[PDB]
RNA sequence: ACCUUAAGAUAUCAGAGGAAAGUCCUACUGAUCAAACAUGCGCUUCCAAUAGUAGAAGGACGUUAAGCAUUUAUCAUUGAACUGUUCAUUGAAGUCAUUGAUGCAAACUCCUUGGUCACACACACAUACGGCGCGGAAGGCGUG
C-alpha cells in the first residue's frame, strides 16, 4: 500500500523476524512507515526489560 | 384486554429445601468413627468451608461452604460414598444456632417460622465461586483477584498459590503415610 | 400502520436473458446497393 | 492537498495509530482510532477516495482480527460495506463474522438473514439459508426474532401454505422467551378454519382419524363436526402449551432471570461471581437436559461474557470427553481456547495431557518446542512455577521415549540426562528468586537404585555442600529429602544405610542452623529411626 | 406558497326548400353506418360419481430430492523446479449458489373452479343417428 505498513508487536518482542509485512494478517497493527522508527524506540524499555 | 398477562406465582414459605442461599449440608449416616479433622479432609476439595460439626452421638453433622455451587458439587459427587465403612445420605439442612431454635420451637409447637441465610451483597466482581486458595498481581480477569481464608479473613490470591498448594500436598503425603494425621 | 398495509411483493427472481444486448441490439446492416436490380 | 493526504499528514492520526499499536489488547483505543478513521471521511459514498475506502477496510479487518466476538463491528463493517455499493464482499464479511463464532451466533444470524432477504432474491437458496441457520441457531433462549423472520417469509413466498403448518408445528415445542406469540398465531390459525379437508393441512388423515377419532371425509353435517374436531384439537394445543410453559417459566425462574450480561465487551472487563454461578449452574442443567444442538449454543453462548476466564473452556472440554467421547473436540475446544484465556496455565496443562491421550506426539513435541522458544529458550528462569513445571514433566515423558535408558535395571534416566539436568541445575543456581526449589529437590529424589542414586547425590547434594550456599543448608526440608533419598536405596543394607546417615550427613551440618533444621530432621528422625533420636538430640545441645 | 387554461368539432353521403358563388339551416325526406333497448331463430360450443368413494379444467412461487445424465468456479507481475506443468509472492476486479445450474422423466400430496338441475336405467342408426325437458355461459346471425 501507500504510506501505512503493518507492524505486530508481539512477533517483534518474541524476536521473530517476521514483524512487520505489508500483508493483512492476523495480530497485525498499521502504522505510518514515516514512524515506524518512534515505534520502536515506544516498545524499547519492555524490551529491555526482556533482554535483561 | 389484552390476552398476554405477566405470569403471578405463590412462594413455597422458604423452608430449609426451597431456599436458594441456603449453603449448609446436613451430612447422615456418619459411622461415629469418623471426626472433624476426617469429615474436613473428606468435604475440602469441593469448595471452602466455614465451620464443620458433628453433635456428640447424634450420627449427623453439618458442613457451611460458602458457596451454593459448592454445595451443590459436593451432594452431587459425596453421594452414598461410605465414610467409615457406612453409607452416607447428603441432604440440606440448617446451622447450629437455627437448629437449636426449631428444637425448642417445635418443643413449645409455637410458631415454626426460619430465617433466609444472608446474601453476598451482589454484585461482587472479585470473587470466582468453587475456588480454593491456602496460602504483583494485575488485576487481570483471567486469575482469581480475591478469595477467602482457610480457617477468618480476605486475602488477594497470588501467583504463589499454586506453588503452595503442590508444596502442602507433598508435605501431607510423606506425613500421612508415616500417620500423623489420617486426613 | 402508517405503511404497515403497503408491504410489497418479494425481489423479482432472476432468469437469465434470451434477447440480445443493448449494446449489440441493431435493425440489418451490409443493406446491399439498389443500381445492380436496374440492369438485370 | 487531497482528504487522504491531509489526513496522514495529520498528527492526531500519529498519535492514535502509535496508541493502538502499543496497546493491543484495550479496545479504547482501537474505537476510538476506528472513530476518528471514519469521521474525518465526512461523506461516505462512492467516489469518495479509494486509499481511504481501503484503509477504513484495512483498520476494520485489523480490530476483527484482533477482537474475533465483537458482533456489532462485524454487522457494522458489513453495512458500511454495503453502503460503498458491493454486495459480495459484504457477504464474505457475514460469512467471514459467522466462522468466527462456530455459526452460533443469534445477533449475527438475525442480522445476516435480515440482510440477505433483501439481496439473494431466489427462493430456494434463501430458505436453504434459513434452513441452515435454525439448524444452528434455532433453539436459542432469546430466539423469537429468527422465527418471526422465518415465518414472515414463509408466508410472504409461499403459496401452497403447508410449509407454514410445518415449521410452526416445530415452534409450538420449542422452549422459546416468546413462545406465547407463536401459540396465539397457532390458536388464531386454527380458528379460522372453515372446512373438513383443511384439517389434513395439520396432521395426516389416519393419524386424525386412529389418534383424535376425527373423520376428514365425515359426510353429511359438517357445522358441529367440524367445531368437534376444532375443540378436540384446542385441548391437544392446551396441553402442549402446559408442557412448553412449565418448560420455559422453570428456565427464566431458575436461570436466565440472574443473568445480566449476554455481549462480550473488552478483555478488560471483570464479570460478577453470582453470574459466573449462574453460568455455571445453567451449563450443567443444559449439559443434564441431554440435547447435543442445545448444548453447543449454550455453551457458544456462555463464552460471549467471560470467555477469558478459562473455566468454562476447561468445563466446555471436559463434557466433550467425558460425556460424548470426542478427544478431538476437546483438542479442537482447548487449543481455541489457548488464544482466548488470559491464564492459559490449566489450558496448557490440560491440552498437554489430552494431546498424549490422542497418541498425537509430533503434535505434542511442536508445542514443547514453541512454549521453549516463546521464552527465548530460557523457560528455566520463568517467573510462574507451573508453566516449567509442567513443560518439565512433559519434556522428560518425550525424552524418555525418545532415549535409551544409560542406567541398569532399564531404569530411564528421567531428569537425569544432560539437557534437563541442565536447565533444572541452572533454575536452582538462582536460590532465591525462582519459587519452585523445594519441589525441584523432592521430585529429584526420587530414584531408588544403586548407580542412580550415587549420581544424584554426587551431582546435585554434594556439589551444594561442597558450595555452601546457606538459603539451601539452612532448609531442613533439604536435609530431609537428602536422608530419604539415601535410606529409601534398595542397595545398601539397613545398618550400612543408618550408619551412613548418622556418621556422614548430620556432622556435614552446621549447628547454627539447628534452630531452623531441627523440626524437619526431628520430624524424621521420629518416623523413621527411633533408636537414633537420642544420638540426634544428643548432639545438637 | 405556488398556480389561472392547445385549439376545433359529435353519422354519412344524395335529393327537395329557405337565409352568381360558396356559405348555413330544415321535431325535412331517402340510403348507408354506429349505439342502446326489446325480441327471435329446430342457429354453434360448454355446463361434474352417488347405481357411487370418482372425475374434468387450471394451478402449486409443493414434496420425494443432494432424483437419473452432463457441465462449470478468475486476470496480470515476479521468483523456483520442470518438460506446456507444479509451488509460493504483489496488484486488480469478484451476485449468491456447486445440496447450485442445465438436460430428462415419473410418482405423490394438496389448492381453486362447475346445474354436482329434472325425467329416465331405456336397443339405436345411412338422408347415419327425433338437436321434441327447464335453465345458465359465451359468441354468430335477423327483426323491431
Amino acid at each position: 500500500m501507500r504510506d501505512i505498513v503493518f507492524v505486530s508487536p508481539q512477533l517483534y518482542l518474541s524476536s521473530q523476524e517476521g514483524w512487520k509485512s505489508d500483508s493483512a494478517k492476523s495480530g497485525f497493527i498499521p502504522i505510518l512507515k514515516n514512524d515506524l522508527q518512534r515505534f520502536q524506540d515506544s516498545l524499547k524499555h519492555i524490551v529491555d526489560a526482556r533482554n535483561s | 384486554m389484552s390476552q398476554f398477562i405477566y405470569p403471578v406465582q405463590q412462594q413455597p414459605s422458604l423452608n430449609h429445601f426451597t431456599d436458594p442461599n441456603n449453603t449448609t449440608v446436613f451430612i447422615g449416616g456418619l459411622s461415629s468413627l469418623v471426626t472433624e479433622d476426617e469429615l474436613r479432609a473428606y468435604f475440602q476439595p469441593f469448595g471452602t468451608i466455614v465451620y464443620v460439626k458433628i453433635p456428640v452421638g447424634k450420627c449427623c453433622g453439618f458442613v457451611q461452604y460458602v458457596d451454593r455451587l459448592s454445595a451443590e458439587a459436593a451432594i452431587a459427587g459425596m453421594q452414598g460414598f461410605p465414610i467409615a465403612n457406612s453409607r452416607v445420605r447428603l441432604s440440606w439442612g440448617r446451622s447450629a444456632k437455627q437448629t437449636a431454635l426449631l428444637q425448642q420451637a417445635m418443643l413449645s409447637n409455637s410458631l415454626q417460622v426460619q430465617q433466609q441465610q444472608p446474601g453476598l451483597q451482589q454484585p461482587n466482581y472479585g470473587y470466582i465461586p468453587s475456588s480454593t486458595c491456602e496460602a504483583s498481581s494485575t488485576m487481570l480477569p483471567g486469575c482469581q483477584i480475591l478469595n477467602y481464608s482457610n480457617p477468618q479473613q480476605v486475602i488477594m490470591q497470588g501467583s504463589e498459590a499454586v506453588v503452595n498448594s503442590t508444596n502442602a500436598m507433598l508435605n501431607r503425603l510423606e506425613q500421612g503415610s508415616n500417620g500423623f494425621m489420617f486426613a | 400502520d402508517v405503511s404497515r398495509l403497503f408491504k410489497p411483493r418479494p425481489p423479482l427472481s432472476y432468469k437469465r436473458p434470451t434477447d440480445y444486448p443493448y449494446a449489440k441490439r441493431q435493425t440489418n446492416p451490409n443493406i446491399t446497393g439498389v443500381a445492380n436490380l436496374l440492369s438485370t | 492537498m487531497d482528504k487522504y493526504t491531509a489526513l496522514i499528514h495529520d498528527e492526531n492520526f500519529s498519535t492514535l495509530t502509535l496508541n493502538v499499536s502499543r496497546y493491543p489488547k484495550s479496545l479504547a483505543y482501537w474505537e476510538k482510532l476506528l472513530n476518528y478513521i471514519v469521521k474525518a471521511s465526512a461523506p461516505i459514498c462512492k467516489s469518495t477516495e479509494p486509499q481511504l475506502l481501503k484503509l477504513i477496510r484495512c483498520t476494520y479487518s485489523s480490530m476483527l482480527n484482533e477482537f474475533p466476538y465483537l458482533e456489532n463491528y462485524y454487522i457494522d463493517f458489513a453495512l458500511l460495506e454495503y453502503k460503498l455499493g458491493n454486495v459480495s464482499m459484504s457477504h464474505k464479511i457475514f460469512q467471514r463474522g459467522l466462522q468466527a463464532f462456530n455459526q452460533r451466533s443469534l445477533l449475527l444470524w438475525t442480522s445476516y438473514l435480515k440482510f440477505c432477504n433483501n439481496v439473494i432474491s431466489h427462493q430456494k437458496q434463501l430458505f436453504k439459508k434459513y434452513e441452515t441457520a435454525e439448524e444452528y441457531v434455532g433453539l436459542h433462549f432469546f430466539s423469537g426474532e429468527f422465527w418471526d423472520l422465518y415465518l414472515e417469509q414463509i408466508s410472504s413466498r409461499c403459496t401452497s401454505s403447508k410449509k407454514y403448518w410445518n415449521v410452526l408445528r416445530k415452534i409450538l415445542e420449542i422452549p422459546l422467551h416468546s413462545f406465547s406469540k407463536f401459540y396465539a398465531l397457532w390458536l388464531q390459525r386454527i380458528d379460522d378454519i372453515m372446512d373438513l379437508k383443511q384439517l389434513s393441512q395439520l396432521t395426516s388423515k389416519d393419524e386424525l382419524l386412529k389418534k383424535l377419532k376425527i373423520d376428514i371425509n365425515y359426510s353429511g353435517r359438517k357445522g358441529p363436526y367440524l367445531q368437534d374436531a376444532k375443540k378436540k384439537l384446542k385441548k391437544i394445543t392446551k396441553e402442549m402449551y402446559m408442557v412448553v410453559q412449565y418448560q420455559v417459566l422453570e428456565i427464566y425462574s431458575i436461570f436466565e432471570s440472574k443473568i445480566y450480561i449476554n455481549y462480550y465487551t473488552s478483555p478488560e472487563t471483570l464479570v460478577s461471581s453470582d453470574e459466573i454461578e449462574t453460568w455455571i449452574k445453567y451449563l450443567d442443567y443444559t449439559i443434564t437436559l441431554q440435547t447435543d444442538s442445545l448444548t453447543h449454543l449454550n455453551f457458544q453462548r456462555a463464552l460471549l461474557p467471560l470467555a477469558h476466564y478459562d473455566l468454562v473452556w476447561i468445563k466446555y472440554s471436559k463434557w466433550l470427553i467425558n460425556s460424548k467421547n470426542d478427544l478431538l473436540g476437546a483438542k479442537n475446544v482447548l487449543l481455541m481456547g489457548l488464544k482466548f484465556s488470559l491464564k492459559k496455565t490449566e489450558i496448557i496443562k490440560l491440552l498437554y495431557s489430552v494431546i498424549c491421550k490422542l497418541n498425537e506426539y509430533v503434535l505434542l513435541r511442536n508445542l514443547l518446542e514453541k512454549i521453549e522458544s516463546s521464552y527465548s529458550d530460557n523457560v528455566e528462569n520463568v517467573d510462574d512455577f507451573e508453566i516449567f513445571w509442567d513443560y518439565l514433566q512433559f519434556k522428560t515423558f518425550c525424552q524418555n521415549s525418545l532415549y535409551s535408558s544409560r542406567y541398569s535395571d532399564s531404569q530411564s534416566n528421567g531428569l537425569l540426562n544432560k539437557e534437563l539436568f541442565d536447565k533444572v541445575w541452572k533454575r536452582l543456581s538462582c536460590k532465591e528468586k525462582k519459587s519452585g526449589q523445594e519441589i525441584l529437590l523432592n521430585n529429584l529424589v526420587q530414584f531408588y537404585s544403586k548407580d542412580t542414586v550415587e549420581f544424584v547425590e554426587k551431582n546435585i547434594f554434594q556439589k551444594i555442600i561442597e558450595f555452601g550456599w546457606e538459603y539451601y543448608l539452612q532448609n531442613g526440608m533439604f536435609w530431609n529429602c537428602y536422608c530419604r533419598l539415601i535410606y529409601f536405596d534398595t542397595s545398601r543394607s539397613y545398618l550400612d544405610k543408618r550408619q551412613y546417615i548418622v556418621r556422614k550427613i548430620w556432622p556435614q551440618i552446621d549447628k547454627k542452623f539447628a534452630q531452623s533444621v531441627l523440626p524437619s530432621l526431628t520430624e524424621f528422625c521420629e518416623s523413621y529411626f527411633p533408636e537414633e533420636m537420642d544420638t540426634l538430640e544428643e548432639m545438637f545441645t
